[PDB]
């Protein structure tokens, strides 16, 4: 999970 | 598992950032084995999207020269914070084709084999079963996994977990996950066996199994049942069959039949095509082993051509000739080797549609076959079975089934057409 925007 | 192709990837931040978000790290395993970093959205108009190279699911392996081999998800963050505007991405591209493209039942991604066989005790020790919860992880898993949940359930609870839900479960769902739990050469020993058990053999599933089972299929077929019964399946088909009709399932279970070969061999495509007229149509009575070693020996492709070769010389086709020539076991073997191999999504959708258009079900058959052909040809014979029934699958086994029975069936069939 943790999607994390870059 | 995975077909793999690597490509660099340049990208200009635009001002929402690169546009895409990461998913992975040793802290936050994606899956249970990868510790990797991958792309779980690419958001729209991004700057990832206008460049179109990367795509949802690669696996970032460098960012401006440096890995991201086993990082924490905050130590692969931090690698795009400070990266510039300038980004140099390495990418994995990944296809998971695995199995077949053709089957309902896929191996679950979140793959663990450990919390599955610990959710399943769960449920086998609560009060009433939660067979729900047995059906929806059992079915939504392949038969290898199954294996995996096998094991792990007999070191947690020295019981094998087969026997736990033979006493957790009855009826029809029973059979049902038991036959999903046995390898597919396991699973079609037992069924063999069932159907010649007793004087008096199911002729129905012993033709259905043995015509429609492949060279590979029956070759790991006789291996298994040697070892879990200690005797040949030549054997006891001998013992439990005769006449033409032992020659042919005789025949079809050694397994022996000519690969696909790379040349298309259209001389001996007219040969036999002439020889299946010869022996049969065209004179009185019937030369039954030359049909027998036609149809056995052949490779279906080459078959398939022989067939219609056949319809230039006889003025009825295969499956009518059969009808006019021969009776009994022998002519119900013919036809539906014929069918496997003209089209066996059909056959199978046909067979499926059998069990259970009139009263009550065969759900021996119905059972065997979404259980056999889930991981195989289940999105084939529903295409066929909707073009040719109007209605799907699914609705046949809704109206024809309930319970729970009818829900694992449902999972097994994949979805509605
Ligand atoms: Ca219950
Ligand atoms: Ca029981
Ligand atoms: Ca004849
Ligand atoms: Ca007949
Ligand atoms: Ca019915």
């Amino acid at each position: 999970q943790s999607e994390t925007s870059v | 598992d995975y077909l793999v192709t690597e490509e660099e990837i340049n990208l200009t931040r635009g001002p929402s950032g690169l546009g895409f978000n990461i998913v992975g790290g040793t802290d936050q395993q994606y899956v249970s084995n990868d510790s990797g970093i991958y792309v779980s959205r690419i958001k729209e108009n991004g700057a990832a999207a206008l460049d179109g190279r990367l795509q949802e699911g690669d696996k970032i392996l460098s960012v401006n020269g440096q890995d991201l081999k086993n990082l924490l998800h905050q130590d692969a963050v931090d690698l795009f914070r400070n990266a510039g505007y300038a980004v140099s991405l390495r990418v994995q591209h990944r296809l998971q084709v695995q199995g077949s493209a053709y089957g309902s039942v896929k191996a679950y991604t979140n793959f663990d084999a450990e919390r599955d066989a610990l959710n399943i005790e769960t449920a086998i020790k609560t009060k009433g079963v939660d067979e729900v919860t047995i059906v929806n992880i059992l079915t939504n898993r392949s038969n290898e996994q199954r294996q995996d949940i096998a094991f792990a359930y007999q070191r947690r609870t020295k019981k094998e977990l087969a026997s736990a839900l033979k006493s957790a479960l009855s009826g029809h769902l029973e059979t049902v996950i038991l036959g999903l739990l046995k390898t597919p050469a396991q699973y079609d020993a037992s069924e063999l066996k069932a159907s010649m058990k007793g004087l008096g053999t199911d002729e129905d599933s012993l033709i259905e199994i043995i015509c429609s089972r492949t060279n590979q299929e029956l070759q790991e077929i006789n291996r298994v049942y040697k070892e879990m019964y200690k005797t040949d399946l030549e054997k006891d088909i001998i013992s439990d069959t005769s006449g033409d009709f032992r020659k042919l399932m005789v025949a079809l279970a050694k397994g022996r039949r000519a690969e696909d070969g790379s040349v298309i061999d259209y001389e001996l495509i007219d040969q036999d095509a002439r020889d299946l007229y010869d022996a049969g149509v065209k004179r009185k009575g019937t030369d039954v082993p030359k049909w027998i070693s036609i149809m056995t020996e052949r490779s279906v492709p080459h078959l398939q051509k022989v067939f219609d070769r056949y319809k230039s010389y006889s003025p009825y086709d295969m499956l009518e000739s059969i009808r006019k020539e021969v009776k009994g076991d022998l002519e119900n073997a013919f036809l539906n080797l014929v069918q496997c191999i003209q089209n066996k999504p059909l056959y199978f959708a046909d067979r499926l549609y059998d069990s259970m258009k009139g009263k009550g079900t065969r759900d021996k058959v119905l059972i065997r076959i979404m259980v056999s052909r889930s991981e195989v040809d289940m999105l084939k014979i529903r295409s066929e079975f909707k073009r040719k029934y109007g209605k799907s699958l699914y609705y046949y086994i809704q109206q024809d089934t309930k319970g729970d029975y009818q829900k694992a069936l449902l999972y097994l069939c994949g979805g509605d057409d």
